[PDB]
RNA sequence: UAAGUCGACAAGAAGAUGGGCUUGGAAGCAGCCAUAAUUUAAAGAUCUCGUAACAGAGCACUUGUUAAAUCUUAAAAGCAU
């Protein structure tokens, strides 16, 4: 996974809910230096009593704003759709580089 | 490429493969290495 | 094969059509093995392949998936073609929907590339010929195979496009065959971020 | 990427020189500027005392450094009353296995551990385990431990 | 009378500050207790051993109990449940957390040899 | 000499290899799930060594300012923010929940002398524990009703645990504000008195920690519920209030 | 070996401390001596590259993700290349 092109991600989920699994796994792949590099992140933890649908927000440095539901998609299904857009940005940069 | 009778891996990237084997010849055993091209070896003569 | 078990997600628009077991008669062979004609049609085009019959495809359309299976896992021939047939379908599905691309970077003083027509050597009407100035006395021209689209965003950058990956990468390897990257100055043709370690001197 | 360099300089001796000149003059930062700040940082230490430094050169050649306590080896030797060696400084045993420059008492260790605990990054480590960290270094510099 | 340096002894060269004097040795009682225990980590000629050591070797055995000479499995290979009890109390709880940290050192010590040896097999 | 049937007394037949760190680490957590009534489950996100050391440095400072003049045990250093193996730590809960050592039949055990001595295998690494856990886990919904089911979704990805020898509300407010502050209940330390807490590295570490949940007296607790427990000034004092009524 | 084997990927791989000596310089990594400790989910006074010397990139080692329900690794023997 590549987080270079990811600007900021906002996650709101309930930990006790088994559906929030992919939300937490995605949060781990982020490198250590993502914070100081300028990538804003805000994680909200929902109470155990009331359970709202998890929300996973993603946005790249090219205006693309991705929003994928966590209940339906698995962690393996989240990364591919993320790096997919991160793949075109790398080649587009090379095509424009030099 | 060094043609030896005893080909051996010389690092972690060396791989043993059998290439040039087809319906006419048996082929040779090779030691391919993408890191160091000096690790290239072959077993057997044409 | 840990890849053959993985279902193949059919994205919206892609349609898989599994033929029926057929045997094309051959006078030079006493027994031909049956195969299955699998068509993968979609927005960009249509690709077809002939797989062995022992590979079973349970095409379930309600969920838009298709898993592969063999009749005997202990056979070496069936284990190999199980993974290979899966990798090809994955490329076909992802080639007719999105498309495969290859970027060629021309490093060196005096290396250029242009995309224009050469009606004299056209194998088919309107064939595009990639012209390369690679320090040779003669001009290097190559016609893109039918089904590919070649563009040049910059003089030192080529962009190949097509639905068949094998055809795109095979053509990208033919252009690189004229100037292979050297380890002393990096001059050559690099494909898809390919690099080469240089000498300190 | 923000680079970092290790340096051992005197207490208030900061100037373009072998220790400071080439260590930082090659990156691009203002060496003279650093010596101006290091002097203010070290205005209460005996002139000439060695002081390790970890200067972090951020991009654009903007540096920020954090002075550190003297080396543990320099303290044990300075406190062991070991014989002065060639170079105007105490020298450790060439082969600690047999040679013995001195024998520091545990009473000194408890003081060498506190001065090394004044640092924030080392302020959490329990003091108990810190006395055994220097005792494990005494065996390497040919210093014995007397109860 | 346990310390070699008596109270009042001047610790040479332990103060690098200008406006200050070197530390002075304090009474031994004021010092913490663990200091007097931190030193717990410091660890024909054969014919003499043959007639003295190997002599005492045999008769010291006193092979009455077989388990006495058993392999004496280390602490890092046992399977007996550690001294942990539910709602047992703070005392047992604290004592229970002491063995978990003791087993830690047992495994830690074994990694050095396993890491050192593998490093030795690569620099033969 | 030692016979064949003889086995060491401190190494009974286990369900899997013992020398391996997989099983050796399970025995630790099982005893940790019994000796530690109060436990908080976190989730670390690629914390470096210097960052970990900074987070553990503040706890040593915040937990050292707790008033304990009642001659109570020296409970200021047995509190550790420990990283655990989520996979094996998950099996630990199953073991403590669905395994009753009193359901084992003792069997003869041959010593070095060859004599048969009755012995029972109750160690958590025994084939009975592994067997009881699997069969007990076969049920899908009955498991969700247990404490384990209420904590399995939390044991996903990397997790760190803060073990307290027992329930001490004063120690929670000192540890909950340094890892999950939430004013005005658990306000963060002041800058005019704790300049180390607001350090570039220490501040960059807490941002990667996320207090997921807790476990108290073998009972699941949410982040909101932990505040109520920590909100109590003291346990003994709370009981006195009820007596006045 | 579902207590997730095997492979890959993501991050970590600390601190006392540039161990002492040697040397123009020797900071884990020319050479010599020592290599009980400490704190950690783990981290050799250092296994392979790298620097004039640092830095830096890997390894041992550690956690996590993906993922096998006859599918891991090694040795011996038989027949072949
Ligand atoms: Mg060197
Ligand atoms: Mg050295
Ligand atoms: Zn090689």
């Amino acid at each position: 996974m590549l987080t270079r092109f990811i600007t900021d991600v906002s996650t709101r989920f309930n930990p006790f809910s088994a559906k929030a699994k992919a939300a937490r796994l995605f949060l781990s792949f982020l490198p250590p230096n993502a914070r100081s590099n300028g990538m804003n992140i805000t994680t909200q933890l929902l109470p155990r009593n009331s359970t709202e649908t998890p929300l996973l927000y993603v946005k790249f440095k090219d205006g693309k704003e991705m929003n994928l539901d966590v209940e339906n998609m698995g962690i393996k299904s989240i990364v591919e759709e993320v790096d997919r857009h991160s793949r075109i940005l790398q080649k587009q940069a090379d095509l424009n580089d030099g | 490429m060094k043609v030896h009778s005893a080909i051996k891996k010389r690092c972690e990237h060396c791989k043993v493969v059998r290439r040039k084997a087809n319906k006419r010849q048996n082929g040779y055993l090779y030691i391919i290495c993408p890191a160091n091209p000096r690790h290239k070896q072959r077993q057997g003569y044409r | 094969s840990k890849l053959g078990r993985t279902p193949l997600s059919i994205p919206p628009g892609v349609e898989i059509t599994i033929g029926e077991p057929f045997v094309k008669r051959d006078m030079t062979q006493w027994k031909q093995q049956p195969k299955r004609k699998i068509t993968v049609q979609g927005p960009l085009g249509q690709l077809e392949m002939d797989i062995p019959d022992f590979i079973k495809i349970d095409h379930d359309a309600e969920a838009r998936r298709a898993t592969l299976s063999v009749a005997n896992r202990d056979e070496k021939e069936q284990r190999e073609m199980w993974g290979t047939t899966w990798a090809y379908l994955n490329r076909f599905i992802m080639g007719v929907s999105e498309g495969h691309t290859a970027v060629l970077r021309l490093v060196g003083i005096g290396y250029r590339a242009t995309i224009d027509t050469r009606p004299e050597k056209e194998e088919y009407p309107g064939q595009q010929f990639v012209c390369l100035k690679l320090g040779f006395s003669h001009p290097v021209e190559m016609g893109v195979p039918k089904g590919m689209k070649a563009s040049t965003p910059q003089p030192t950058r080529i962009l190949l496009e097509g639905i068949n990956r094998e055809q795109v990468m095979t053509f990208a390897a033919d252009i690189r065959r004229w100037r292979v990257p050297e380890p002393y100055k990096g001059k050559g043709i690099f494909v898809n971020g390919e690099t080469i370690k240089l000498k300190q001197k | 990427v923000e680079q970092v360099v290790k340096l051992i300089v005197g207490a208030g001796q900061a100037s373009p020189s072998p220790p400071v000149g080439p260590a930082l003059g090659s990156k691009g930062i203002k060496s003279m500027d650093f010596c101006k700040e290091f002097n203010a940082r070290t205005a209460h230490i005996n002139t000439g005392t060695p002081m390790p430094v970890r200067v972090t050169v951020r991009p654009d050649r903007s540096f920020h450094f954090d002075v550190r306590t003297p080396h543990t080896s320099w303290l044990l030797l300075n406190a062991a009353e070991a014989p002065i060696g060639k170079g105007g400084k105490r020298k450790g045993a060439s082969n600690p296995g047999k040679e013995v420059v001195g024998t520091v008492s545990l009473k000194h260790v408890y003081e060498i551990a506190k001065i090394k605990q004044s640092e924030l990054r080392l302020s959490g480590l329990p003091l108990e385990g810190l006395c055994r960290a220097v005792i494990y270094q005494a065996r390497s510099i040919g210093i014995n431990v007397i109860p | 009378a346990i310390s070699s340096c008596p109270a009042g002894t001047k610790l040479n060269g332990l103060n690098y500050f200008k406006n200050k004097a070197d530390p002075v040795a304090l009474p031994d009682e004021e010092y913490p207790e663990w200091l007097w225990r931190c030193l717990e980590v410091q660890k024909k000629q054969r014919r003499l051993a043959m007639k003295r050591a190997r002599a005492q070797e045999a008769k010291i055995l006193a092979s009455g109990d077989l388990e006495a000479l058993a392999p004496k499995i280390p602490l890092q290979k046992q399977s007996v449940n550690l001294p942990g009890a539910v709602n047992g109390g703070v005392q047992d709880a604290v004592l229970a957390d002491e063995k978990r940290e003791e087993l830690r050192k047992a495994m830690r010590k074994e990694r050095k040899a396993k890491i050192k040896e593998s490093n030795y097999l690569k620099a033969m | 000499r030692l016979p064949d049937d003889y086995v060491p007394p401190t190494q009974p037949p286990s369900a899997r290899p013992v020398d391996t760190r997989k099983s050796q680490l399970l025995r630790t957590y099982t005893s940790m799930l019994r000796s530690t009534p109060l436990m908080l489950i976190f989730q670390h996100n690629n914390l470096t060594a210097i960052e970990w050391a900074a987070i553990r440095r503040e706890l040593s400072l915040a937990l050292s300012n707790v008033p304990v003049p009642e001659g109570a045990p020296d409970i200021t250093s047995k509190i550790h923010l420990q990283v655990v193996r989520t996979r094996i730590f998950d099996v630990a809960l199953k073991t403590v929940e669905f395994f009753d050592p009193s359901t084992v039949e003792p069997t003869t055990a041959t010593t070095a002398t060859g004599t048969k001595v009755p012995a029972t295998y109750n160690h958590d690494l025994s084939k009975h524990a592994w067997k009881a856990v699997k069969e007990a886990t076969k049920n899908t919904e009955a498991v969700e009703k247990t404490v384990y089911g209420q904590l399995a979704p939390l044991l996903v990805g990397p997790v760190a645990i803060l073990t307290l020898p027992s329930v001490s509300p004063a120690h929670l407010g000192a540890a909950l504000s340094v890892l999950a502050p939430s004013p005005p209940a658990f306000p963060a330390p002041s800058r005019k008195k704790n300049p180390g807490y607001y350090d570039l590295t220490c501040q960059s570490g807490l941002q990667k920690l996320l207090l997921v949940g807790g476990r108290i007296e073998g009972k699941a607790f949410d982040y909101d519920g932990i505040k109520w427990v920590g909100g109590i000034e003291n346990g003994i004092e709370g009981l006195r209030a009820q007596l006045v009524h």
